[PDB]
RNA sequence: UUGACUCAACACGGGGAAACUCACCAGGUCCAGACAUAGUAAGGAUUGACAGAUUGAGAGCUCUUUCUUGAUUCUAUGGGUGGUGGUGCAUGGCCGUUCUUAGUUGGUGGAGUGAUUUGUCUGCUUAAUUGCGAUAACGAACGAGACCUUAACCUGCUAAAUAGCUGGAUCAGCCAUUUUGGCUGAUCAUUAGCUUCUUAGAGGGACUAUUGGCAUAAAGCCAAUGGAAGUUUGAGGCAAUAACAGGUCUGUGAUGCCCUUAGAUGUUCUGGGCCGCACGCGCGCUACACUGACGGAGCCAACGAGUUAUCCUUGGCCGGAAGGUCUGGGUAAUCUUGUUAAACUCCGUCGUGCUGGGGAUAGAGCAUUGCAAUUAUUGCUCUUCAACGAGGAAUUCCUAGUAAGCGCAAGUCAUCAGCUUGCGUUGAAUACGUCCCUGCCCUUUGUACACACCGCCC
């Protein structure tokens, strides 16, 4: 009736990974379908650009890469563990939302 | 208050620009980072622009 | 509100850069060892590094209202929404963010460049850096202009080793004369990395354990 | 060319002369036991430790060095 | 221009009461963000107390801010009303 | 407006330009000359506005003219002050060449009065000052190597109804069918469990193992089975050292110096423009035909992007796909999108003739983007529909999914790719050689050169 799906994305994959491993960790205390962790594809922006700030000078083009890593986890959690989850979850870096419907 | 002093604008040059520069000739406005190249590159490794590659 | 991440990530990095950068610019005398920006909800809170600590606190927290208060104003912020920390300074002669603005301010007081460089040397490698380098460009003297560097220890020009603890600071420094280029390269120690324990080029192997040749 | 580097010549050299009693002229064990020994950094380089290592085993058994 | 006593009285209470404006560097502006009367005005009663002193100007990515002391809030309390006004510049 | 002078200029200053970018020229406002003082004034220092007028005008800049707030300003000094005004021979940061390769800096010792020399190499070998070896040298460091990214080969190590597979409520189509059905699938959060195929955290795997041969039967070299991998597994990134009197003061509230600042080398609005030609030089494009063109039809990929007010687009309908119509999917591997591409192939014509190959070039209307498209943005319906009939001397790139050809995605954009950066498809001949032409490194040797042969000198 009530499930809670959070979001995983961020660029550093060892708090994220830290993240996701504290999540489940606690989706495994306390049985809520256990739901592990799920991976989607990663989202790189490639950007190029040159290094001359003048005109003059060899053709030389500076290409760039921005990757972002995204993950999804759905419990069955009531509102109090969601909350209190999400409290202790608190890290650096790592962005989280949470749809309810 | 003026009049025939600044024309409002909706499109075209004079709409977009950076908090620092303007210049309108090598600038991106890719992922809305409205910067010039040059400051891209001053600072691509602060917003997470490495060069893995 | 809500927006894609694509936009979102490099959204924030730019807002990051732009708060470094006005750190760097309206903080001169402080010692400005860095800024740690994360943004969140439920009374956000960013950690300021700044060497002259004792300055950074202000009378009845003053300075602290100053600066929330004009990043507030700025940034359209809600009342009791942003916070800042503030932190003295952690591996200060490591730290080459303020150990180059120390350099630079010592220069400005009017020192010989070359002693204050040797002591200033002499600083880095006693707390704790295996190699330094100084490197001063432009003129000092005449209308001829030289680069003089004064590397002592070790240094790296290379990839990755060269990338993850090697710490380079690049600043223009007003003056008299016409303004002078300082950069200040300075090993974080093999430990404080990345994630990088060893360097590749330094390895070691087990004890030769060795036991009773017969074994009955 | 496939000339090794000082770095291997010298980690060869000390891998052996520390455990030179129980190695194996095998690759899969000096492989297995230069791995457990050392702190080497990449699998490639322990690589190139492990069969330069076995060519100074075949090396020493077919005569002294 | 013209910057009227009533404007810049506003301006001027306003400043002691907080201390920091948003500044924008900006020209010909509709009004102001912090309901601090049209542009063209402020920025030259901000220029004029900054050539008197005691209020310096800084510069960060077109935006200029500024940052008062005792000898500012005092003086501006002087300035609007009576002795010793209620609103100091070192709240609690 | 300009700078940039073969490698370091000719699709570059990420340069596809209507106003803005525009720094150029003409018309014409605003002072944004802050600050204080010598100083009237306060029976107005002075700003704005209604009527008619000059001026594109609604310029109250102002003029005949009145009315208000009336104490902040100015007749002037100096000085902050803006400057895309100049200096890259003053420099900072960066970038491009020397150098897509292979050396550099010390110390302690030995030689020389000294400048200096050994260490930094007889020999062999490598892309390597990479290594073995002797070795008046020893001990060091930087660089290379090493390190990181990407690319496939494979693991049931916690996975996934934002993606596929099967069972199953859920029904349609006939040759067979009442045990006789194969198949496409329709819905798939209505429901369940799995990741072979999608994704990423960790990883395994090759080290020329393994024998068969050369090399002083060391360092090292060649061929072959297995395997995915042998070129350092490939391709890249960071890259010591010093050299350029190299570029950028028009990216940079980064700046020293010269000059200007009110009739401003300051801000700003309009028109003309950077694209204006009897030419010389470039980088790319089109055909010079049947291997093509036209016309139908079967159809086979990847990387990338997108609305918080205001972008990517679906569906029914109208149309001259050039537009517009309304509910609408999308803050996103859920919507565009599965970017059913192009090339190719089945069939008919053009029959070999600068013709239906090739669209330089001229004219008439049809729409979106943009105060609005003249000096036609852009495409569209057409007609006129030419040179050219594989291009001399010279010159440029290229060793395997390589050139070549083709298409697609993104950048700059309000609109406009013939440019640039990447991707994928089709897919060859030529060598595994050399210093002969053309250059780079090392050693010996000669020198009257040392801004170093674009030298010195008679
Ligand atoms: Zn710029």
């Amino acid at each position: 009736v009530h499930r809670i799906r959070i979001t995983l994305t961020s660029r550093n994959v060892r708090n994220l990974e830290k993240v996701c491993s504290d999540l489940v960790n606690r989706a495994k205390d306390k049985q809520l379908r256990v739901k592990g962790p799920v991976r989607l594809p990663t989202k790189i922006l490639k950007i190029t650009t040159r290094k001359t700030p003048n005109g003059e000078g060899s053709k030389t083009w500076e290409t760039y890469e921005m990757r972002i890593h995204k993950r999804l986890i759905d419990l069955h959690s009531p509102s109090e563990i969601v909350k209190q989850i999400t409290s202790i979850h608190i890290e650096p870096g790592v962005e989280v939302e949470v749809t309810i419907a | 208050e003026n009049v025939w002093f600044s024309h409002p604008r909706k499109y075209g040059k004079g709409s977009r620009q950076c908090a620092h520069t303007g210049r309108r000739l090598g600038l991106i406005r890719k992922y809305g980072l409205n910067i010039s190249r040059q400051s891209f590159r001053e600072y691509a490794n602060d917003i997470g622009f490495v060069k893995y590659r | 509100f809500t927006i894609s991440k694509k936009r979102k990530f490099v959204a924030d990095g730019v807002f990051y850069a732009e708060l470094n950068e006005f750190f760097t610019r309206e903080l001169s005398e402080e010692g400005y060892s860095g800024c740690e920006v994360r943004v969140t909800p439920s009374r956000s809170e960013i950690i300021i590094r700044a060497t002259h600590t004792q300055d950074v606190l202000g009378e009845k927290g003053r300075r602290i209202r100053e600066l929330t208060a004009l990043v507030q104003k700025r940034f359209k912020f809600a009342e009791n929404t942003v916070e800042l920390y503030a932190e003295k300074v952690q591996n200060r002669g490591l730290c080459a963010v303020a150990q180059c603005e120390s350099l630079r301010y010592k220069l400005l007081a009017g020192l010989a460049v070359r002693r204050a460089a040797y002591g200033v040397l002499r600083y880095v490698m006693e707390a704790g850096a295996k190699g330094c380098e100084v490197v001063i460009s432009g003129k000092l003297r005449a209308a001829r202009a030289k680069s003089m560097k004064f590397a002592d220890g070790f240094m790296i020009h290379s990839g990755q080793p060269a990338v993850d603890f090697i710490d380079s600071a690049t600043r223009h420094v007003l003056l008299r004369q016409g303004v002078l280029g300082v950069k200040v390269k300075i090993m974080l120690p093999e430990p404080k990395t990345r994630q990088k324990k060893s360097l590749p080029d330094i390895v070691v192997v087990l004890d030769p354990k060795e036991e009773e040749p017969i074994t009955k | 060319g496939r000339v090794r580097t000082k770095t291997t010549k010298r980690a060869s050299r000390v891998v052996i002369e520390k455990y030179y009693p129980r190695l194996t002229l095998d690759f899969q064990t000096n492989k297995r036991i230069v791995d457990e020994v050392a702190i080497i950094a990449s699998k490639r380089l322990r690589n190139k430790i492990a069969g330069y290592t076995t060519h100074l085993m075949k090396r020493i058994q077919r005569g002294p060095v | 221009m013209l910057i009227p006593k009533e404007n810049r009285k506003a301006i001027h209470q306003a400043l002691f009461q907080q201390g920091v404006l948003v500044a924008k560097k900006d020209f010909n502006l509709p009004k102001h963000p912090e309901v601090g009367v049209p542009n063209l005005q402020v920025i030259k009663a901000c220029q004029s107390l900054d050539s008197r002193g005691y209020l310096k100007t800084r510069y960060n990515w077109g935006w200029f801010y500024y940052t008062l002391t005792n000898e500012g809030v005092e003086y501006l309390r002087e300035y609007l009303h009576l002795p010793a006004e209620v609103v100091p510049a070192t709240h609690k």
